[PDB]
């Protein structure tokens, strides 16, 4: 047997339940054998993998080790025996809570959520990382009411020939559907737009089936994609496939004008006119009554 | 935090020392691994940054494991294989095996990719990558002196020549010394730039404030440590055949 000072055996933790399925293995809830601290064990398995340890897993591990912030999932350590990513345990998730007709948010609370969300984005972009998988199912909340950005399995660093088929279809921004590959932080902010609208509607606002269907559903919410709306949107190649020619559609569900104004600035077609996490945190929404409040 | 930094005494009591390996012998095993890394790396067409990263893996790896148990010729390929995935220039396992083999055995020829012998050595590498990740505690993000050299050398407008020589010293510090186990990268950078200046007979002028060039690179750096360190690096440079020739002024 070979010395291993810095990689502890996962027996350290006591397993309590499967709680999900991963890309390389099962995910468990579990408990520190000594202190009872609750953690999520997310296994990584090397059998179907032909190039040794998955490059894609290494990237996630690299990214998680770098991002240390109140509003981003915390990778505690890696454990052996196979390999497990050990996370701080997070009881709920935005998607599940939104699905639950039993659970109800005040305006004061929804604001706080959007705040922690936008603050996690401010942080990860400031550290040159794109999330790329923005969706309600990837926003976690702990028992103490703290929102964590989670699941960085699609995340990558940045500084211009980046991959295209990223972000689940419903949350994917116009520019990616239009074939863009020089995108930045704004794709995550579009996602924060759909997640925010989702906070009232309780239902993903733009549910597509194909890329041309989503890109159309988008137009029938944000207006047609025209160079008057999006300076130089012509240059894009795929712009010759299915043409066509927002506050009123959400007017019903939301009601609050500020909430509505911000969601309009988040769901903007031109990625360079879409609001950033910085200006959004400053937007009146977070600074007018009722102020943002903690979670119960 | 100061986990991968070691004292001169911890460097003496290395895992290799337990199993009988002389101090001087160990320094060589490190240099030969470094060499094999650079050879494999140029053939595989990866960057110096990848090679550097693999070299630091090697260095750390043998502060925990022993050369008597894991031979540099086995560990170097796997380390480079990892480093290339981590640095975004992934090379295929079959590919690293083929190149590792030609470097170690220029004459022999690769076994049949169908055989039980080749199928084995592919698994040995895959197993060794796993042993490396665990030894390093999955800490794969490595900071190199170079980043910081290239910062300073511009903010003192060094000649293109002086800058190249600094990069040179930086890389050669990874092959020839154990500085990366003892001194932070910005300090190693100062050592590299200091020696490069002494060697090119170039004097960097005391900035307007009164501070020396280095104080703009690391608050801990003293000229006493800079002189001590350049002397060490210079000495091993002189023992290394043909190296200094590369930066020597023949004119
Ligand atoms: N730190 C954590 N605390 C609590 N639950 C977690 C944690 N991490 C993951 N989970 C749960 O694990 C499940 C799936 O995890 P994960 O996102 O890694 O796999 P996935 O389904 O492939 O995700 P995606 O499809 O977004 O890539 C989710 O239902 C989530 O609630
Ligand atoms: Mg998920």
């Amino acid at each position: 047997s070979v010395e291993c000072p810095f990689c502890d055996e996962v027996s350290k933790y006591e397993k309590l339940a499967k709680i999900g399925q991963g890309t390389f293995g099962e995910v468990f809830k579990a408990r520190h054998r000594k202190t009872g601290q609750k953690v999520a064990l997310k296994k990584v398995l090397m059998e179907n993998e032909k190039e040794g340890f998955p490059i894609t897993a290494l990237r996630e591990i690299k990214i998680l080790q770098l991002l240390k912030h109140e509003n981003v999932v915390n990778l505690i350590e890696i454990c052996r025996t196979s390999i497990y990513l050990v996370f701080d345990f997070c009881e709920h998730d935005l998607a599940g809570l939104l699905s639950n007709v039993l659970v109800k948010f005040t305006l004061s609370e929804i604001k706080r959520v959007m705040q922690m969300l936008l603050n996690g984005l401010y942080y990860i972009h400031r550290n040159k990382i794109l999330h790329r998988d923005m969706k309600a199912a990837n926003v976690l909340i702990t028992r103490d009411g703290v929102l964590k950005l989670a699941d960085f399995g699609l995340a990558r660093a940045f500084s211009n020939r980046y991959t295209n088929r990223v972000v689940t279809l419903w949350y994917r921004p116009p520019e990616l559907l239009l074939g863009e590959r020089d995108y930045g932080p704004p794709i995550d902010l579009w996602g924060a737009g759909c997640i925010m609208a989702e906070m009232w509607t309780r239902s993903p606002i733009m549910q597509g089936n194909t890329e041309q269907h989503q890109l159309a559903l988008i137009s029938q919410l944000c207006g047609s994609i025209t160079p008057e709306v999006w300076p130089n949107v012509d240059n894009y190649e795929l712009y010759e496939k299915l043409e066509l020619v927002v506050k009123d559609r959400l007017k019903a569900y939301v009601r609050d004008p500020y909430a509505l104004d911000l969601i309009d600035k988040l769901l903007v077609l031109d990625p360079a006119q879409r609001i950033d996490s910085d200006d959004a945190l400053n937007h009146d929404f977070f600074w007018s009554d009722p102020m943002p409040s903690d979670l119960k | 935090n100061k986990r991968w930094y070691f004292t001169r005494e911890q460097l003496e009591n290395s895992p290799s020392r337990r199993f009988g390996v002389d101090p001087d012998k160990e320094l060589s095993y490190r240099q030969q691994a470094a060499n094999l890394l650079q050879d494999m790396g140029q053939r595989l067409n990866v960057s110096q940054l990848t090679i550097n990263t693999a070299i630091v893996y090697m260095h750390r790896f043998y502060m925990i494991q022993s050369f008597t148990r894991f031979p540099g010729n086995s560990v170097a390929p796997a380390a480079l294989f990892l480093a290339a995935k981590v640095e975004g220039q992934p090379k295929k396992l079959e590919h690293v095996i083929k190149v590792a083999h030609t470097c170690l055995h220029p004459q022999e020829s690769l076994p049949d990719t169908r055989s039980e012998a080749y199928l084995q050595q592919v698994q040995d590498l895959v197993i060794l990558e796993s042993i490396i990740l665990q030894t390093l505690g999955f800490e794969l993000t490595i900071d190199h002196p170079h980043t910081h050299v290239v910062k300073c050398t511009q903010l003192v407008r060094a000649s293109k020549d002086l800058a190249q020589t600094s990069y040179f010293m930086a890389t050669n510090s990874l092959h020839l010394t154990t500085f990366s186990l003892q001194y932070t990268p910005p300090v190693v950078a100062c050592v590299c730039i200091h020696l490069a200046c002494k060697w090119s007979n170039w004097e960097i002028p005391v900035s307007t404030d009164g501070k020396h060039w280095w104080e703009y690179v690391d608050a801990t750096v003293t000229l006493e440590l800079l002189d001590e360190l350049t002397h060490e690096l210079l000495q091993i440079l002189e023992k290394t055949p043909n190296r200094l020739k590369r930066i020597w002024n023949w004119r």
